[PDB]
Protein backbone atom coordinates (compact mmCIF):
# COMPACT_ATOMS: atom_id res chain seq x y z
CA UNK A 1 0.00 0.00 0.00
CA UNK A 2 2.55 2.60 1.12
CA UNK A 3 5.13 0.38 2.81
CA UNK A 4 6.06 -0.89 -0.67
CA UNK A 5 7.72 2.46 -1.40
CA UNK A 6 10.52 1.46 0.98
CA UNK A 7 11.52 -1.83 -0.72
CA UNK A 8 11.92 -0.43 -4.24
CA UNK A 9 14.75 1.82 -3.11
CA UNK A 10 16.74 -0.55 -0.92
CA UNK A 11 16.61 -3.70 -3.05
CA UNK A 12 18.02 -1.69 -5.93
CA UNK A 13 21.07 -0.56 -3.93
CA UNK A 14 22.52 -4.04 -3.30
CA UNK A 15 22.47 -4.63 -7.04
CA UNK A 16 23.53 -1.06 -7.96
CA UNK A 17 26.99 -1.15 -6.37
CA UNK A 18 27.58 -4.57 -7.92
CA UNK A 19 27.50 -3.15 -11.43
CA UNK A 20 28.97 0.18 -10.19
CA UNK A 21 29.50 1.62 -13.69
CA UNK A 22 27.82 -0.95 -15.94
CA UNK A 23 24.39 -0.93 -17.53
CA UNK A 24 22.31 -0.34 -14.40
CA UNK A 25 18.69 -1.28 -13.85
CA UNK A 26 15.99 1.26 -14.74
CA UNK A 27 12.88 1.91 -12.69
CA UNK A 28 9.45 1.09 -14.01
CA UNK A 29 7.40 4.33 -14.10
CA UNK A 30 5.36 5.29 -11.08
CA UNK A 31 1.90 5.61 -12.66
CA UNK A 32 1.79 1.80 -13.15
CA UNK A 33 1.77 1.47 -9.38
CA UNK A 34 -0.56 4.41 -8.72
CA UNK A 35 -3.44 2.84 -10.62
CA UNK A 36 -5.71 0.20 -9.05
CA UNK A 37 -6.82 -0.76 -12.59
CA UNK A 38 -3.87 -3.12 -13.07
CA UNK A 39 -4.92 -4.91 -9.87
CA UNK A 40 -7.99 -7.12 -9.62
CA UNK A 41 -9.07 -5.32 -6.45
CA UNK A 42 -10.66 -1.86 -6.49
CA UNK A 43 -10.59 -1.44 -2.68
CA UNK A 44 -13.64 0.70 -1.79
CA UNK A 45 -26.41 0.40 -6.68
CA UNK A 46 -27.04 -1.21 -3.29
CA UNK A 47 -30.65 -1.59 -2.14
CA UNK A 48 -31.20 -3.00 1.35
CA UNK A 49 -34.79 -4.07 2.00
CA UNK A 50 -34.09 -7.03 4.24
CA UNK A 51 -33.59 -9.32 1.19
CA UNK A 52 -37.21 -10.43 1.51
CA UNK A 53 -37.77 -12.33 -1.82
CA UNK A 54 -35.67 -15.49 -1.84
CA UNK A 55 -36.20 -16.21 -5.55
CA UNK A 56 -34.68 -12.85 -6.51
CA UNK A 57 -31.89 -13.26 -3.94
CA UNK A 58 -30.79 -16.31 -5.93
CA UNK A 59 -30.54 -14.24 -9.12
CA UNK A 60 -28.85 -11.16 -7.62
CA UNK A 61 -26.34 -12.66 -5.16
CA UNK A 62 -24.52 -14.76 -7.76
CA UNK A 63 -23.79 -11.75 -10.00
CA UNK A 64 -22.44 -9.73 -7.04
CA UNK A 65 -20.31 -12.64 -5.78
CA UNK A 66 -18.89 -13.19 -9.29
CA UNK A 67 -17.76 -9.59 -9.12
CA UNK A 68 -16.27 -10.06 -5.64
CA UNK A 69 -14.30 -13.14 -6.81
CA UNK A 70 -12.03 -11.12 -9.11
CA UNK A 71 -11.86 -8.07 -6.82
CA UNK A 72 -14.56 -5.99 -8.52
CA UNK A 73 -17.27 -4.90 -6.11
CA UNK A 74 -20.83 -6.17 -5.88
CA UNK A 75 -23.86 -4.48 -4.38
CA UNK A 76 -24.83 -6.47 -1.28
CA UNK A 77 -21.36 -7.88 -0.77
CA UNK A 78 -18.38 -5.52 -1.11
CA UNK A 79 -14.64 -6.11 -0.79
CA UNK A 80 -13.21 -3.84 1.96
CA UNK A 81 -9.58 -2.71 1.87
CA UNK A 82 -6.86 -5.05 2.99
CA UNK A 83 -3.68 -4.61 0.97
CA UNK A 84 -1.60 -3.72 4.01
CA UNK A 85 -1.36 -7.46 4.58
CA UNK A 86 -1.75 -10.19 1.96
CA UNK A 87 -5.37 -11.14 2.66
CA UNK A 88 -8.72 -9.65 1.83
CA UNK A 89 -11.74 -8.93 3.98
CA UNK A 90 -15.18 -8.92 2.38
CA UNK A 91 -18.19 -7.15 3.87
CA UNK A 92 -21.59 -8.82 3.79
CA UNK A 93 -24.95 -7.28 4.46
CA UNK A 94 -26.19 -7.59 8.07
CA UNK A 95 -29.74 -7.90 6.71
CA UNK A 96 -28.77 -10.82 4.46
CA UNK A 97 -30.91 -13.94 4.91
CA UNK A 98 -29.64 -16.60 7.31
CA UNK A 99 -29.21 -19.38 4.73
CA UNK A 100 -27.64 -17.27 1.97
CA UNK A 101 -25.31 -15.61 4.49
CA UNK A 102 -23.60 -18.85 5.53
CA UNK B 1 -29.15 0.84 -20.75
CA UNK B 2 -27.36 -2.03 -22.49
CA UNK B 3 -23.81 -3.41 -22.42
CA UNK B 4 -23.68 -3.46 -26.23
CA UNK B 5 -23.45 0.32 -25.99
CA UNK B 6 -20.56 -0.06 -23.53
CA UNK B 7 -18.44 -2.11 -25.95
CA UNK B 8 -18.61 0.52 -28.73
CA UNK B 9 -18.20 3.28 -26.10
CA UNK B 10 -15.03 1.92 -24.43
CA UNK B 11 -13.77 1.32 -27.99
CA UNK B 12 -13.84 5.11 -28.49
CA UNK B 13 -12.16 5.62 -25.10
CA UNK B 14 -9.30 3.39 -26.33
CA UNK B 15 -8.49 5.43 -29.45
CA UNK B 16 -8.37 8.90 -27.91
CA UNK B 17 -11.65 9.77 -29.62
CA UNK B 18 -14.64 11.11 -27.65
CA UNK B 19 -16.78 8.46 -25.95
CA UNK B 20 -20.54 8.16 -25.59
CA UNK B 21 -21.46 7.73 -21.90
CA UNK B 22 -18.13 9.22 -20.86
CA UNK B 23 -16.61 12.59 -21.61
CA UNK B 24 -13.08 12.42 -20.16
CA UNK B 25 -10.55 11.42 -22.82
CA UNK B 26 -7.27 12.56 -21.14
CA UNK B 27 -8.43 16.15 -20.53
CA UNK B 28 -8.27 15.81 -16.73
CA UNK B 29 -6.33 12.44 -16.70
CA UNK B 30 -9.13 11.21 -14.44
CA UNK B 31 -12.05 9.48 -16.10
CA UNK B 32 -15.54 10.60 -15.07
CA UNK B 33 -18.47 8.36 -16.01
CA UNK B 34 -22.04 9.57 -16.48
CA UNK B 35 -24.69 7.27 -15.05
CA UNK B 36 -27.22 6.04 -17.59
CA UNK B 37 -28.22 2.89 -15.71
CA UNK B 38 -26.47 3.55 -12.33
CA UNK B 39 -24.26 0.49 -12.29
CA UNK B 40 -21.33 0.63 -9.87
CA UNK B 41 -19.46 -2.39 -11.22
CA UNK B 42 -20.65 -2.77 -14.81
CA UNK B 43 -20.79 0.89 -15.84
CA UNK B 44 -18.08 2.28 -13.50
CA UNK B 45 -15.55 -0.38 -12.36
CA UNK B 46 -15.17 -2.18 -15.70
CA UNK B 47 -15.14 1.09 -17.64
CA UNK B 48 -12.40 2.70 -15.54
CA UNK B 49 -10.44 -0.57 -15.65
CA UNK B 50 -10.57 -0.65 -19.44
CA UNK B 51 -9.93 3.11 -19.83
CA UNK B 52 -6.29 2.73 -18.78
CA UNK B 53 -5.55 0.73 -21.93
CA UNK B 54 -6.67 3.80 -23.87
CA UNK B 55 -4.55 6.04 -21.65
CA UNK B 56 -1.54 3.83 -22.49
CA UNK B 57 -2.39 4.04 -26.19
CA UNK B 58 -2.62 7.84 -25.96
CA UNK B 59 0.81 7.90 -24.29
CA UNK C 1 -41.43 -36.23 1.73
CA UNK C 2 -39.54 -38.26 -0.90
CA UNK C 3 -37.93 -40.83 1.42
CA UNK C 4 -36.92 -42.99 -1.55
CA UNK C 5 -34.58 -40.42 -3.12
CA UNK C 6 -32.52 -40.06 0.05
CA UNK C 7 -32.16 -43.66 1.19
CA UNK C 8 -29.61 -44.38 -1.54
CA UNK C 9 -27.32 -41.61 -0.18
CA UNK C 10 -28.14 -42.83 3.36
CA UNK C 11 -25.98 -45.92 2.62
CA UNK C 12 -23.16 -44.13 0.78
CA UNK C 13 -23.03 -41.60 3.63
CA UNK C 14 -23.04 -44.46 6.17
CA UNK C 15 -19.89 -45.95 4.66
CA UNK C 16 -18.19 -42.55 4.34
CA UNK C 17 -18.87 -41.74 8.00
CA UNK C 18 -17.43 -45.20 8.78
CA UNK C 19 -14.10 -44.52 7.04
CA UNK C 20 -13.81 -40.97 8.40
CA UNK C 21 -14.78 -41.46 12.06
CA UNK C 22 -12.91 -44.73 12.51
CA UNK C 23 -9.60 -43.50 11.05
CA UNK C 24 -9.34 -40.52 13.41
CA UNK C 25 -5.91 -39.92 14.91
CA UNK C 26 -4.02 -42.10 12.43
CA UNK C 27 -1.40 -41.05 9.89
CA UNK C 28 1.19 -42.81 7.75
CA UNK C 29 0.97 -46.55 7.25
CA UNK C 30 -1.37 -46.47 10.22
CA UNK C 31 -3.74 -44.69 7.80
CA UNK C 32 -2.75 -46.90 4.85
CA UNK C 33 -3.57 -49.65 7.30
CA UNK C 34 -6.88 -48.33 8.50
CA UNK C 35 -8.35 -47.70 5.07
CA UNK C 36 -6.75 -51.02 4.09
CA UNK C 37 -9.03 -52.58 6.66
CA UNK C 38 -12.07 -52.11 4.47
CA UNK C 39 -11.07 -54.18 1.43
CA UNK C 40 -10.67 -57.18 3.76
CA UNK C 41 -14.46 -57.39 3.64
CA UNK C 42 -17.28 -59.07 1.73
CA UNK C 43 -19.60 -56.11 1.18
CA UNK C 44 -18.99 -55.41 -2.54
CA UNK C 45 -20.68 -52.00 -2.31
CA UNK C 46 -18.21 -50.84 0.37
CA UNK C 47 -15.10 -52.38 -1.24
CA UNK C 48 -15.63 -50.35 -4.41
CA UNK C 49 -16.29 -47.17 -2.42
CA UNK C 50 -13.01 -47.68 -0.56
CA UNK C 51 -11.18 -48.27 -3.88
CA UNK C 52 -11.08 -44.57 -4.72
CA UNK C 53 -9.53 -43.64 -1.38
CA UNK C 54 -7.11 -46.56 -0.97
CA UNK C 55 -5.51 -45.81 -4.37
CA UNK C 56 -4.88 -42.21 -3.34
CA UNK C 57 -3.41 -42.98 0.07
CA UNK C 58 -1.12 -45.71 -1.29
CA UNK C 59 0.72 -43.43 -3.75
CA UNK C 60 2.95 -41.40 -1.34
CA UNK C 61 3.73 -44.62 0.54
CA UNK C 62 4.88 -46.31 -2.66
CA UNK C 63 6.77 -43.14 -3.54
CA UNK C 64 8.82 -43.47 -0.33
CA UNK C 65 9.35 -47.19 -1.04
CA UNK C 66 10.96 -46.20 -4.34
CA UNK C 67 13.48 -44.03 -2.49
CA UNK C 68 14.07 -46.90 -0.08
CA UNK C 69 14.34 -49.84 -2.44
CA UNK C 70 16.85 -47.94 -4.57
CA UNK C 71 18.76 -44.65 -4.45
CA UNK C 72 17.15 -41.88 -2.41
CA UNK C 73 16.25 -40.96 1.14
CA UNK C 74 13.29 -39.59 3.10
CA UNK C 75 13.78 -37.08 5.91
CA UNK C 76 11.00 -34.91 7.29
CA UNK C 77 9.47 -33.96 10.63
CA UNK C 78 6.73 -36.60 10.35
CA UNK C 79 7.70 -39.83 8.61
CA UNK C 80 4.76 -41.63 6.97
CA UNK C 81 6.97 -44.66 6.27
CA UNK C 82 8.53 -47.37 8.38
CA UNK C 83 12.03 -46.00 8.27
CA UNK C 84 12.95 -43.78 11.19
CA UNK C 85 16.17 -42.30 9.88
CA UNK C 86 18.74 -41.37 12.51
CA UNK C 87 20.35 -37.93 12.02
CA UNK C 88 23.94 -37.16 13.08
CA UNK C 89 25.34 -40.71 12.92
CA UNK C 90 28.99 -40.66 11.87
CA UNK C 91 29.85 -44.03 13.43
CA UNK C 92 29.75 -47.33 11.55
CA UNK C 93 26.79 -48.48 13.68
CA UNK C 94 24.28 -47.91 10.91
CA UNK C 95 23.88 -51.55 9.88
CA UNK C 96 20.31 -51.48 11.11
CA UNK C 97 20.91 -48.83 13.79
CA UNK C 98 20.36 -45.77 11.64
CA UNK C 99 17.16 -46.92 9.95
CA UNK C 100 14.77 -48.37 12.49
CA UNK C 101 11.78 -50.41 11.33
CA UNK C 102 8.79 -48.57 12.82
CA UNK C 103 6.15 -51.29 13.20
CA UNK C 104 3.22 -48.87 13.67
CA UNK C 105 3.51 -47.45 10.13
CA UNK C 106 3.56 -50.87 8.40
CA UNK C 107 0.61 -50.97 5.96
CA UNK C 108 -1.83 -53.86 5.67
CA UNK C 109 -0.56 -55.30 2.36
CA UNK C 110 2.89 -56.07 3.79
CA UNK C 111 3.58 -58.90 6.22
CA UNK C 112 6.49 -59.20 8.65
CA UNK C 113 8.70 -60.69 5.94
CA UNK C 114 7.57 -58.01 3.48
CA UNK C 115 8.29 -54.86 5.53
CA UNK C 116 11.61 -56.19 6.86
CA UNK C 117 13.06 -57.44 3.55
CA UNK C 118 12.68 -53.99 2.02
CA UNK C 119 14.61 -52.28 4.80
CA UNK D 1 -31.50 -53.32 21.28
CA UNK D 2 -28.41 -53.00 23.49
CA UNK D 3 -27.35 -56.68 23.23
CA UNK D 4 -25.97 -56.25 19.68
CA UNK D 5 -22.93 -54.33 20.99
CA UNK D 6 -22.09 -57.17 23.38
CA UNK D 7 -22.35 -59.63 20.47
CA UNK D 8 -20.02 -57.40 18.45
CA UNK D 9 -17.50 -57.49 21.27
CA UNK D 10 -17.60 -61.26 21.76
CA UNK D 11 -17.36 -61.98 18.05
CA UNK D 12 -14.47 -59.54 17.57
CA UNK D 13 -12.34 -61.12 20.30
CA UNK D 14 -13.14 -64.46 18.67
CA UNK D 15 -12.17 -63.19 15.20
CA UNK D 16 -8.69 -61.95 16.06
CA UNK D 17 -6.74 -64.83 17.57
CA UNK D 18 -7.72 -67.35 14.89
CA UNK D 19 -6.10 -65.47 12.00
CA UNK D 20 -3.81 -62.48 12.37
CA UNK D 21 -3.90 -61.91 8.59
CA UNK D 22 -5.77 -58.62 8.86
CA UNK D 23 -4.14 -55.49 10.26
CA UNK D 24 -6.03 -52.80 12.25
CA UNK D 25 -9.34 -54.70 11.99
CA UNK D 26 -12.52 -52.58 11.79
CA UNK D 27 -15.19 -52.48 14.48
CA UNK D 28 -18.78 -51.67 13.52
CA UNK D 29 -19.97 -48.02 13.88
CA UNK D 30 -21.61 -47.07 17.15
CA UNK D 31 -22.74 -43.87 15.40
CA UNK D 32 -25.17 -45.82 13.20
CA UNK D 33 -27.42 -46.36 16.24
CA UNK D 34 -26.77 -42.85 17.65
CA UNK D 35 -28.09 -41.09 14.51
CA UNK D 36 -31.75 -42.36 14.20
CA UNK D 37 -32.03 -42.55 10.40
CA UNK D 38 -29.12 -44.80 9.48
CA UNK D 39 -31.44 -47.57 10.65
CA UNK D 40 -34.41 -48.21 8.38
CA UNK D 41 -37.03 -47.50 11.09
CA UNK D 42 -37.82 -45.09 13.93
CA UNK D 43 -51.72 -30.92 10.87
CA UNK D 44 -55.33 -31.41 9.82
CA UNK D 45 -57.93 -32.75 12.27
CA UNK D 46 -58.51 -36.48 11.84
CA UNK D 47 -61.98 -36.88 13.37
CA UNK D 48 -64.10 -34.00 12.05
CA UNK D 49 -63.50 -34.67 8.34
CA UNK D 50 -65.89 -36.58 6.04
CA UNK D 51 -65.21 -40.13 4.90
CA UNK D 52 -63.68 -39.41 1.47
CA UNK D 53 -61.20 -36.89 2.87
CA UNK D 54 -60.45 -39.43 5.63
CA UNK D 55 -59.51 -42.04 3.02
CA UNK D 56 -57.36 -39.54 1.09
CA UNK D 57 -55.46 -38.51 4.25
CA UNK D 58 -55.07 -42.22 5.09
CA UNK D 59 -53.67 -43.12 1.63
CA UNK D 60 -51.18 -40.24 1.91
CA UNK D 61 -50.03 -41.45 5.33
CA UNK D 62 -49.84 -45.15 4.39
CA UNK D 63 -47.66 -44.29 1.40
CA UNK D 64 -45.15 -43.04 4.00
CA UNK D 65 -45.67 -45.91 6.43
CA UNK D 66 -44.76 -48.86 4.08
CA UNK D 67 -41.11 -48.17 4.87
CA UNK D 68 -40.36 -47.85 8.56
CA UNK D 69 -40.80 -44.41 10.14
CA UNK D 70 -43.55 -42.79 12.19
CA UNK D 71 -46.12 -41.38 9.77
CA UNK D 72 -48.23 -38.28 10.15
CA UNK D 73 -50.84 -40.08 12.29
CA UNK D 74 -49.87 -43.75 12.67
CA UNK D 75 -46.71 -44.54 14.64
CA UNK D 76 -45.00 -47.77 15.63
CA UNK D 77 -44.75 -48.72 19.32
CA UNK D 78 -41.16 -49.09 20.67
CA UNK D 79 -38.88 -51.90 19.59
CA UNK D 80 -38.28 -53.61 22.84
CA UNK D 81 -38.56 -57.34 22.14
CA UNK D 82 -40.23 -57.30 18.75
CA UNK D 83 -38.26 -58.78 15.86
CA UNK D 84 -41.39 -58.52 13.69
CA UNK D 85 -42.45 -54.94 14.44
CA UNK D 86 -45.97 -53.83 13.56
CA UNK D 87 -47.57 -50.37 13.65
CA UNK D 88 -50.45 -48.86 15.64
CA UNK D 89 -52.85 -47.47 13.04
CA UNK D 90 -54.99 -44.59 14.15
CA UNK D 91 -58.76 -44.88 13.69
CA UNK D 92 -61.56 -42.34 12.94
CA UNK D 93 -61.75 -43.88 9.49
CA UNK D 94 -64.88 -46.03 9.01
CA UNK D 95 -65.03 -49.66 10.20
CA UNK D 96 -65.52 -50.92 6.63
CA UNK D 97 -62.14 -49.58 5.46
CA UNK D 98 -60.44 -50.76 8.69
CA UNK D 99 -60.18 -54.29 7.26
CA UNK E 1 -46.33 -24.35 10.54
CA UNK E 2 -47.01 -25.89 7.15
CA UNK E 3 -45.45 -28.87 5.40
CA UNK E 4 -44.60 -26.52 2.50
CA UNK E 5 -42.10 -24.52 4.55
CA UNK E 6 -40.58 -27.72 5.94
CA UNK E 7 -39.85 -29.20 2.50
CA UNK E 8 -38.04 -26.07 1.32
CA UNK E 9 -36.12 -25.99 4.59
CA UNK E 10 -35.05 -29.66 4.42
CA UNK E 11 -33.20 -28.77 1.21
CA UNK E 12 -31.29 -26.11 3.15
CA UNK E 13 -30.67 -28.70 5.89
CA UNK E 14 -29.12 -31.02 3.26
CA UNK E 15 -26.34 -28.46 2.64
CA UNK E 16 -25.42 -28.66 6.31
CA UNK E 17 -26.92 -25.27 7.21
CA UNK E 18 -29.93 -24.26 9.29
CA UNK E 19 -33.40 -23.91 7.83
CA UNK E 20 -35.84 -21.13 8.67
CA UNK E 21 -38.10 -23.33 10.81
CA UNK E 22 -35.80 -26.32 11.49
CA UNK E 23 -32.97 -25.24 13.75
CA UNK E 24 -29.85 -26.78 15.26
CA UNK E 25 -29.72 -28.51 18.64
CA UNK E 26 -26.37 -28.25 20.41
CA UNK E 27 -26.80 -31.62 22.18
CA UNK E 28 -25.90 -33.25 18.84
CA UNK E 29 -25.24 -31.88 15.38
CA UNK E 30 -28.93 -32.58 14.85
CA UNK E 31 -31.68 -30.41 13.42
CA UNK E 32 -35.05 -30.08 15.15
CA UNK E 33 -38.40 -28.93 13.78
CA UNK E 34 -40.25 -26.05 15.41
CA UNK E 35 -46.78 -36.74 13.94
CA UNK E 36 -45.06 -35.40 10.81
CA UNK E 37 -42.10 -33.90 12.71
CA UNK E 38 -40.36 -37.30 12.89
CA UNK E 39 -40.37 -37.64 9.08
CA UNK E 40 -38.47 -34.35 8.73
CA UNK E 41 -36.08 -35.36 11.53
CA UNK E 42 -35.31 -38.55 9.57
CA UNK E 43 -34.28 -36.56 6.48
CA UNK E 44 -32.20 -34.04 8.50
CA UNK E 45 -29.62 -36.76 9.26
CA UNK E 46 -28.28 -36.18 5.73
CA UNK E 47 -27.18 -32.69 6.79
CA UNK E 48 -25.79 -34.17 10.04
CA UNK E 49 -23.69 -36.67 8.03
CA UNK E 50 -22.66 -33.77 5.78
CA UNK E 51 -21.46 -31.68 8.74
CA UNK E 52 -19.27 -34.48 10.08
Amino acid sequence: LQQSLELKRKMLRDKQNKKNSGQHLPIFPAWVYERPALIGDFLITALPIGTLPLASQESAVVEDLLYVLVGVDGRYVSAQPLAGRQSRTFLVDPNLDLSIRE
Amino acid sequence: ITEAALVRDILYVFQGIDGKNIKMNNTENCYKVEGKANLSRSLRDTAVRLSELGWLHNK
Amino acid sequence: RLLVWTYDPKIRLKTLAALVDHCQGRKGGELASAVHAYTKTGDPYMRSLVQHILSLVSHPVLSFLYRWIYDGELEDTYHEFFVASDPTVKTDRLWHDKYTLRKSMIPSFMTMDQSRKVL
